[PDB]
């Protein structure tokens, strides 16, 4: 059966992750 | 546009954000930060 | 701005500083060549970098050499 | 009623937002 | 109809000129004044 | 300052920017013994004055053109050209000739700078002189 | 009798004379513009200017534009004038923010931070007023 809507916002929910680890490094290797 | 997939408002706010909100916003801040005198 | 560096093979020819355009080079006395004169670059800063002193060098190779680096207004030829 | 309802708390809203971007900007 | 003509035109006089109010005021000497939070320049 | 009596021009659109007032500009003095027409760098002919000239321009580049034509391209030659740098401020640097001898011949008092002890074929490796910010002329 | 000469007595300038360079019709409807005329405010000349400018870009869209068969049209034309204003309003306020941040004069108002911050709000509000004004003026009915 195909997805639920509660599994996309979840989904963009657990991509807010990477996404502020991936700011940090790059802050990391302005430096 | 819509579709019959799952959560189909998305496109509708995350695509114009991609394509003028993101894009904007970036270009601002590049070409304010290239432009900063001093401290080079 | 542009290095400009003479080396040791000069013949105390002239050529390179009446091929220089923008006043870069001059005439010193020296003692390692017949002509008892070398070439210098006080004037660098004012140096476009336009290849002109190379090409006018008889020696072997080129007793004169031009390096191409930081771009200012001057060594960028800029009228505006 | 809902035009009461949803107004008052969307045009503070919008003010407060243009005002924090600012003071993204504001800050030396 | 025209009554979704004119909740277009309502909602476009009135959320651009609110963001650049707000702009406006903190941009100014206005949000420092007002609220009596001290400018970075002034403080001990 | 300077002297004075420019060249009689119509003028052009190829001459002085902004920058002319806001970086730098420069200046080219010489004496003539006849009121006759030359070129202008910055496109069209001008006449130039009996007696003492002045006349301003964008780039060192073109006042060493000028003077070049001066030297040149006139039966009766003027060795007498001198070119001073400008500043915004008011300040004038005497640019050429520096010592008022001419570059292209020996004369004492120079300092023999830029110049190499070693031939060209001499020079360090460039990964010898690794990790230097230098490249191997620059030692 | 000759109408071609130096620009402004300096020949060696880059620029000529010509009638329509430093003419007296030409420097007297340059002189008298918003962006350059005399005693007026930053903030109103950018209102004055803006006016103008968000004025006549209803024009396009309500024509051209892609709702121009709809009765969606002179709508479309204010929406699109709207943003390019915005997009404006937000390239002018950029230019300023990068321009006059170093050392400051107060020979031209219009060449400063605040200046030019100010001429860029009141261009923002002009170009509104105008924008609206001109919907208001092609829009039937609507009343
Ligand atoms: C790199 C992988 C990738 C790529 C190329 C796309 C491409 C696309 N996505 Mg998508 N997406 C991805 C990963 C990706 N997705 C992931 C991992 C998720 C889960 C969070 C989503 C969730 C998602 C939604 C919910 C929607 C899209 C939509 C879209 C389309 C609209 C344009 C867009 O990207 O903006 C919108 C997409 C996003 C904001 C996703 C965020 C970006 C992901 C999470 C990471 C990308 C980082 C990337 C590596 C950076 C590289 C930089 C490089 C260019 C220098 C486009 C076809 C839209 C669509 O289908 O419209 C019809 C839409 O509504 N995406
Ligand atoms: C990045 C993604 C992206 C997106 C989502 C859009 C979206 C749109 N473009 Mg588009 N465009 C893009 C990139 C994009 N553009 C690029 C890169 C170019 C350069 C080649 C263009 C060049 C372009 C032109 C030349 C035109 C559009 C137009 C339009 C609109 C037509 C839809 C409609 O029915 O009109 C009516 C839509 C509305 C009334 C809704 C308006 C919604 C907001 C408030 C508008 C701002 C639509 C909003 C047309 C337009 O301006 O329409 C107004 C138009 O004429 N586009
Ligand atoms: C093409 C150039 C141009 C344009 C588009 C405008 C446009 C405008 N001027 Mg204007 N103006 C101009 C040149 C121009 N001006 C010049 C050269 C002068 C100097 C004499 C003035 C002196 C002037 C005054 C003193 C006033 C305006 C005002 C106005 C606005 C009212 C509109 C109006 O009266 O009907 C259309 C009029 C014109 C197109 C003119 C309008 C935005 C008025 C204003 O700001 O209202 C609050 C006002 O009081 N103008
Ligand atoms: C789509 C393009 C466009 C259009 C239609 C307008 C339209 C207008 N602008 Mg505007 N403007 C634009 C882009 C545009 N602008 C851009 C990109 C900028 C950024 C620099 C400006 C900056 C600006 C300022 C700062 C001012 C205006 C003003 C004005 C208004 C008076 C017209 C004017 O400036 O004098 C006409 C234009 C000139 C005199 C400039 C020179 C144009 C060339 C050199 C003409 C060549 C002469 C030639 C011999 C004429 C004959 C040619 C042919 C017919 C034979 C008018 C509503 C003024 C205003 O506020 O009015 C209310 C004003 O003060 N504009
Ligand atoms: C793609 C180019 C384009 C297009 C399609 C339009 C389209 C339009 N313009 Mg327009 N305009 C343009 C460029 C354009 N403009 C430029 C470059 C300028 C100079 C900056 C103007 C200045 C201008 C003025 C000053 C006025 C228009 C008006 C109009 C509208 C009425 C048509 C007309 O001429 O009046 C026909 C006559 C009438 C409708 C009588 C009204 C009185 C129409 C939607 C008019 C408008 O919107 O008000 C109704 C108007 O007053 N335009
Ligand atoms: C120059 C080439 C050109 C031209 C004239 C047009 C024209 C048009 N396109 Mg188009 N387009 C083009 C190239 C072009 N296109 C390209 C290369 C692409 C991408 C491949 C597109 C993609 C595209 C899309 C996706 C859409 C259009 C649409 C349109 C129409 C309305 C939108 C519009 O442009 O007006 C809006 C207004 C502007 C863009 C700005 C107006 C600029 C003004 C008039 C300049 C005036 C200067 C002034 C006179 C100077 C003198 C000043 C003096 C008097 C003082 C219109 C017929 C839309 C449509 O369907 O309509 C039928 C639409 O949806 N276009
Ligand atoms: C003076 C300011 C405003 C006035 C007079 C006004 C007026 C109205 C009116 C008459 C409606 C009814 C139309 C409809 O519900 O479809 C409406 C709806 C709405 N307004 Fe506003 N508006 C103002 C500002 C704003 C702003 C700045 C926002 C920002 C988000 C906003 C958000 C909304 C929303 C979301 C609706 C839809 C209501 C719904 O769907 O139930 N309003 N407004
Ligand atoms: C008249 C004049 C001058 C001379 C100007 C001359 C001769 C020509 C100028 C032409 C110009 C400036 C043309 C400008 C064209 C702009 C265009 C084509 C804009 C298009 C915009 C679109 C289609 C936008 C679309 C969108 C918007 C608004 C968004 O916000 C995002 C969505 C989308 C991409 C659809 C000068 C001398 C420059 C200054 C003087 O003050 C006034
Ligand atoms: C809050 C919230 C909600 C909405 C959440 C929303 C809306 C989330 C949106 C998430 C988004 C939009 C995620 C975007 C992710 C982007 C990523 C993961 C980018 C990765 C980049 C990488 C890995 C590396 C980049 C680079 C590096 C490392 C460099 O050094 C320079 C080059 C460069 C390429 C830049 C809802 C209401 C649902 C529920 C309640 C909670
Ligand atoms: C995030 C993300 C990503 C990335 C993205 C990107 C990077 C993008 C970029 C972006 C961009 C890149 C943007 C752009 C935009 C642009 C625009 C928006 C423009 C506009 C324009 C117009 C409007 C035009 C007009 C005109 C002209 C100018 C002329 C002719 C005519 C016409 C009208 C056409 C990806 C994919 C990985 C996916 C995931 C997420
Ligand atoms: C006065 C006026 C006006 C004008 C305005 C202005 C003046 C504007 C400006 C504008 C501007 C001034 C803008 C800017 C822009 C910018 C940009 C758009 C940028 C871009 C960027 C990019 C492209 C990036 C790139 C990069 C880099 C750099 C590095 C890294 C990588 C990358 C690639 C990302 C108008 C017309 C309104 C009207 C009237 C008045
Ligand atoms: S052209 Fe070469 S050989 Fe002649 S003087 Fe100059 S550097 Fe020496
Ligand atoms: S590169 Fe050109 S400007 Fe530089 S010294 Fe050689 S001839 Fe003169």
């Amino acid at each position: 059966m195909a997805l639920s809507d509660t599994q996309i916002l979840a989904a963009l929910v657990v991509a807010l992750l990477p996404a502020f680890l991936a700011f940090r490094l790059s802050t990391e290797l302005y430096k | 546009m819509d579709g019959s997939y799952a959560a189909s408002y998305l496109p509708w706010i995350l695509i114009p954000m991609v394509g003028w909100l993101f894009p904007a916003v970036t270009m601002g801040l590049l070409f304010i930060h290239i432009e900063s005198e001093g401290e080079g | 701005s542009h290095s400009v560096k003479i080396y040791d093979t000069c013949i105390g020819c002239t050529q390179c500083v009446r091929a220089c355009p923008l006043d870069v080079l001059e005439m010193v006395p020296w003692d390692g060549c017949k002509a008892a004169q070398i070439a210098s670059s006080p004037r660098t800063e004012d140096c476009v970098g336009c290849k002109r002193c190379e090409t006018a060098c008889p020696t072997d190779f080129l007793s004169i050499r031009v390096y191409l680096g930081a771009e200012t207004t001057r060594s960028m030829g800029l009228a505006y | 009623v809902r035009w009461l309802a949803v107004h008052t708390l969307a045009v503070p809203s919008v003010f407060f937002v243009g005002a924090i971007a600012a003071m993204q900007f504001i800050q030396r | 109809i025209v009554t979704s003509i004119r909740y277009w035109v309502i909602h476009s006089i009135t959320i651009p000129m609110l963001f650049i109010a707000g702009w406006l005021f903190v941009s100014t000497g206005l949000a420092y004044d007002a609220f009596g939070t001290p400018r970075p320049d002034e403080y001990f | 300052e300077l002297s004075g009596q420019p060249p009689k021009f119509g003028g052009s659109t190829g001459g002085l920017l902004s920058k002319a007032n806001r970086e730098e500009k420069y200046a080219i003095t010489w004496t003539s013994a006849s009121e006759q027409v030359f070129e202008m760098p910055t496109g069209g002919a001008a006449i130039m004055n009996e007696g003492e000239n002045l006349l301003y321009l964008a780039r060192k580049e073109q006042c060493l053109a000028l003077g070049t034509q001066l030297r040149t391209k006139f039966k009766p030659k003027i060795q007498d050209y001198k070119i001073y740098r400008v500043y915004p401020s008011g300040e004038v640097q005497y640019l050429h000739p520096a010592d008022g001898v001419f570059p292209e011949k020996v004369n004492e008092g120079r300092e023999a700078q830029g110049t190499k002890t070693r031939r060209i074929g001499q020079n360090p490796e460039p990964v010898t002189i690794k990790f230097s910010g230098k490249a191997p002329y620059e030692v | 009798n000759q109408v071609v000469q130096a620009y402004n007595g300096d020949p060696f300038v880059g620029h000529l004379s010509t009638p329509i360079s430093d003419s007296a019709f030409t420097r007297t409807f340059i002189g008298n513009l918003p962006a350059y005329r005399k005693g007026l405010s930053p903030i109103l000349r950018g209102l004055e200017v803006g006016m103008a400018h968000g004025y006549f870009l209803i024009g396009p869209w309500t024509l051209l534009g892609p709702l121009r068969d709809s009765e969606y049209q002179y709508i479309g034309g204010l929406i699109g004038a709207l943003a390019l204003i915005l997009v404006a309003t937000a390239a002018l306020s950029s230019y300023g923010l990068v321009t006059f941040q170093g050392e400051q004069g107060s020979g031209d108002t219009l060449q400063t931070a605040d200046g030019w911050s100010q001429f860029a709000a009141g261009f923002f509000v002009g170009g509104m007023g105008g924008a609206f004004v001109a919907y208001f003026l092609l829009e039937n009915l609507s009343v």
